[PDB]
RNA sequence: GCGAUGAUCUACCCAUGGGUGGGUACAAAUGGCAGUCUGACAAGU
RNA sequence: GAGUCCCAUAACCUUUGUACCCAGUGAGAAA
RNA sequence: UUGAGAGAUACAAUUUGGGAAGAAAUUCCCAGAGUGUGUUUCUUUUGCGUUUAACCUGAACAGUCUCAUCGUGGGCAUCUUGCGAUUC
């Protein structure tokens, strides 16, 4: 609940977060590290705001980037299920699977 | 009432999956739901091809909301796996996005299928 | 307007406002209690400075100097406090210096000289 | 190299639509006024109407 | 009665049924069974005849001008009951059926959530600077702690 | 206008290495040549696993 | 700094600075609802630009009698997410209540959340082909403007305007030929639509081609007589 | 019926009425700098 | 494949609402 | 080479109309339109000859082995002097 709140606070509205793709969610925190590196032809950050997620903290080294891609791409899928729902059971079963 | 706006019939899905077969033969088509959002924000999309039997169908319903602001076309095909094979990739694709290229040899096909899905909307 | 409301609306939101508004009430109750402690402890410590200028101004004077002795250590001209502003500001800036002098270098300073210095700034303000 | 060029391109694209926000484009359309009689049809002058 | 739940229940009943206040008004105004009344909708005209009225209920006839005379005297002839400018009570009504026809679960306010985090981060820095102030103040008495 | 002419120049610039970047990946490349001399690349119909 | 100039239509202004814009006096101070610029000159204002507001192209192209007036009630037919319903609230003031109708849920959430801020607008979320379904709300709105994109535009006006409009009232409608035919000339489409409105006791005053902002679009204004 | 327990010094105009000349704390900004990364292989035998 | 915290949870500029007026000298004053 | 229709209009014909000064005519700011000669783009009417076209596709670039991409070296300044593009 704390990492996901910082994504909503960064993006703004809930619907604008679902309209963001998987890469935008993954690099949602480090706009400073991304746009500096894009305009100088360097390497982009791989974590952003998602470093404080629990599953990213379980990985080590190179594995932290690999998890943060899969976690944010699943979070993009999870957020698109959330922001448009009419038959929501409020149990988060799609998030759990 | 339905899941979304228009679902292409048996006949329209021939020509709409003939172009994305020729586009992948040309390697111009961009594939995936998140990559279809990328070319929408860039504004270099031709039209977006979503699938009508996603599990769940919600996870690509964001694309019609990003559609009717820059008026890019969008259809539904009734199978992810059938869209996945016309894309030319072994995994199922729920959302395919043709990119624009004025110097392309699929030009007469790609503007044919543009205007008949304007009528579909 | 209480019988004729005209605004929006829940329950868990309404509980969170009153828990937050109780926190506002407990903060202002504590700040006023700390204020009442402030005007009594310093008036014990430095009574002549408290009598001459005030409770809130002398307390900011000590905090800006960093100690009570550095108000007395500095000259009467370099101290800055916050035709009348051209004369009575510098005249008072002397008076808070000797009030800080008589409140620092004794042990138990009496408030008689703060009242005496109050009469001196009273006669100067009438002269103005 | 592809990331930098699209970043400059999307900068110029966003400044274009921001540049279209405060700009004024004059309209010259087919502003046509219907009439009910032939006597008002041939006596029409826009300075009169 | 202009209750919040009741008027939303009355408005949906006035779109597809016969309301409780309409049935009460029909019984109190049932002077004779040979009375002709022109309803707003044709479906509400048939439902009024099907219910306990036993009168003549007219469909969407030329009485649309009578509906215009009703709405022109809607500020005027309302003073027989209560002279009111109906802008405010129609505003509360229209937002009520709009919030009810929409699903609108009240937890879907992300503007509440985003400044709750901004209140949560301000709580973290304010508790930190208050703990440091209590650190050195009692540390005057007890510096090892 | 300088926003637009810079943007469409950056679009043509981006497309010229984006075709070059997709030229390097995999697959059986084949260089077709137009009669006007405009080169392109058409690929084999192989489904990448 | 900016030279101000009121329009021929009352309640809407043109800010003639070094850059030029079409601008309206605010009713909600310090709040833009889709990211729009403003000029404070005192009274805070709000800008229009016709590329998303089909009424604004009718204003800027030159409209002879804008029946939307600074003291008159407006029926907004087809309230697309409040992108211009908030604008017609700024031009009619707090005097006449402006009515907005819509079907879809995505504009419906945006309308209700913005009509919370604006007491001029009351939103209706019911079908506009059934004026009896929201007959409990309106009596002779002073004018109606339509922006619907469903191919019965003439019927959806004639259904609503026959019993929700004041006699000798004004009716405005936005019609585009890509919605209705999309295969013939645009002028024959608008020629079909004005005889469609002529059969519904509406005398068509003016039709304007919205050429530099919305291709293949139109605005028809006219008077409506002798029913409802 | 002075003072070192500190004397004095540290903009245009309405025959004394406010902006302007302006410079600083902060309260904001749906104001800007400001544009949200690649896109099909990898791991075992 | 791939630069978080080195803070885009912020920095700086601009535009509004507010507050305020441009240390040091040392013996002169007043008539 | 026809039958008309729809215009940008190049020259002229008094006009039509708002404002100003023209005591008496003028004439200006202009806003257009109409008419003839132009000059014209496109729609159909029109007769003869011709039923084949155009594009895509299947296992359709490659032993004179081809194509990328980075480098290197030399030509073309009597000028493919070379674009994040391909000068040979």
């Amino acid at each position: 609940e704390l990492v996901g709140a910082r994504l909503i606070a960064h993006s703004g509205s809930l619907i604008s977060l679902a309209k963001s793709p998987a890469s935008t969610i993954q690099i949602l925190g480090a706009e400073k590290a991304l746009f500096r590196a894009l305009k100088t032809k360097h390497d982009t950050p791989k974590y952003g705001l998602l470093y404080h997620a629990s599953l990213v903290g379980q990985a080590t080294g190179k594995n932290k980037g690999k998890i943060a891609r899969v976690l944010a791409a699943k979070a993009a899928v999870s957020l698109r299920y959330d922001a448009l729902a009419e038959d929501r059971d409020d149990s988060g079963d799609i998030g759990l699977e | 009432n339905p899941k979304a706006f228009p679902l292409a019939d048996a006949a329209l899905t021939q020509q709409i999956l003939d172009v994305v077969q020729q586009a992948a033969n040309l390697r111009q088509l961009k594939k995936g739901a998140n990559e279809a959002t990328k070319t929408l924000n860039r504004g270099i999309s031709e039209f977006i091809i979503m699938a009508a039997d996603c599990e769940p169908i919600e996870i690509l319903l964001h694309l019609p909301l990003l559609c009717e602001d820059k008026n890019v076309p969008y259809v539904f095909v009734p199978s992810r796996v059938a869209l996945g094979r016309a894309c030319g990739v072994s995994r199922p694709v729920i959302a395919a996005s043709i990119t624009t290229n004025d110097a392309s040899a699929i030009k007469t096909q790609i503007y044919a299928v543009k205007d008949k899905i304007e009528t579909l909307l | 307007x209480x019988x004729x409301x005209x605004x929006x609306x829940s329950e868990t939101d309404m509980e969170n406002v009153c828990v937050f508004a109780q926190r506002v009430a407990s903060l202002a109750d504590y700040r006023r209690q700390l204020y009442d402690y402030l005007c009594e402890k310093m008036h014990t410590v430095a009574p002549n400075l408290s009598e001459l200028i005030g409770e809130v101004i002398g307390a900011r004077l000590i905090s800006h100097a960093g100690s009570l002795t550095n108000l007395s250590k500095q000259a009467a001209s370099t101290v800055q406090i916050l035709k009348n502003k051209g004369r009575i500001s510098r005249y008072l800036a002397n008076k808070c210096s000797m009030a800080s002098r008589i409140d620092n270098y004794s042990e138990e300073p009496s408030n008689v000289f703060g009242s005496v210095l109050k009469k001196q700034v009273e006669q100067r303000l009438e002269f103005y | 190299d592809s990331n930098y060029v699209r970043t400059l391109r999307q900068i110029e694209l966003k400044k274009l639509e921001k540049g279209a926000k405060q700009l004024m484009f004059k309209s010259s359309g087919n502003h046509t006024i219907f009439v009910d009689s032939r006597e008002k049809m041939n006596e029409f002058t826009p300075e009169k109407f | 009665n202009s209750a919040a739940n009741a008027l939303e229940e009355a408005n949906s009943i006035i779109e597809g049924k016969v309301s409780s206040q309409l049935e009460k008004l029909l019984e109190e105004i049932k002077k004779d069974k040979k009375s002709t009344l022109i309803v707003s909708e044709t479906k509400l005209a048939n439902a009024i005849n099907k219910l306990g009225l036993n009168f003549n209920v007219v469909s969407d006839a030329v009485t649309l001008d009578i509906y215009r005379a009703i709405k022109e005297y809607l500020p005027e002839l309302l003073p027989g009951m209560s002279d009111n400018d109906l802008s405010k009570m129609s505003l509360g009504l229209a937002h009520s059926i709009g919030r009810h026809k929409l699903k609108f679960s009240a937890d879907k306010v992300d503007v509440m959530i985003i400044q709750a985090i901004a209140l949560l981060d301000d709580l973290d820095k304010e508790l930190n600077t208050y703990a440091m102030r209590c650190k050195e103040w009692y540390g005057w008495h007890f510096p090892e702690l | 206008k300088q926003h637009l002419q810079r943007e469409t120049q950056l679009k043509q610039v981006q497309q010229r290495m984006d075709a070059q970047r997709e030229l390097l990946k995999k697959g059986s490349k084949k260089k077709i040549v137009d009669s006007s001399g405009k080169i392109s690349f058409k690929w084999k119909k192989q489904r990448k696993r | 700094k900016v030279v101000i100039e009121p329009h021929r239509h009352a309640g809407v202004y043109i800010a003639r600075g070094k850059e030029d814009l079409l601008v309206t006096k605010n009713m909600a101070p310090g709040e833009s609802v889709y990211g729009e610029k403003r000029i404070s000159v005192k009274v805070e204002y709000r800008v229009w630009n016709p590329f998303r507001s089909k009424l604004a192209a009718g204003i800027m192209g030159g409209l002879d009698e804008l029946f939307i007036a600074p003291g008159k009630k407006v029926l907004y037919l087809g309230a697309a997410s409040g992108t211009s319903v908030s604008h017609v609230s700024d031009v009619v003031g707090p005097e006449g209540v402006v009515y907005a109708v819509e079907f879809s849920h995505r504009p419906g959430r945006e309308l209700i959340s913005m009509a919370k801020k604006r007491p001029n607008i009351i939103p209706i979320i019911e079908d506009a082909r059934h004026p009896q379904k929201y007959r409990m709300l309106i009596g002779m709105v002073d004018c109606v403007f339509a922006d619907v994109a469903q191919p019965d535009q003439a019927r959806i006006i004639a259904l609503n305007s026959h019993m929700f409009l004041k006699d000798q009232g004004g009716v405005v409608i936005s019609i585009k030929a890509n919605c209705i035919d999309s295969t013939v000339d645009a002028e024959t489409v608008f020629a079909r639509e004005v005889q469609k409105l002529r059969e519904e006791r509406i005398k068509p005053l003016e039709q304007l081609t919205l050429e530099p902002y919305e291709r293949d679009h139109c605005i028809v204004v006219g008077r409506y007589m002798r029913s409802g």
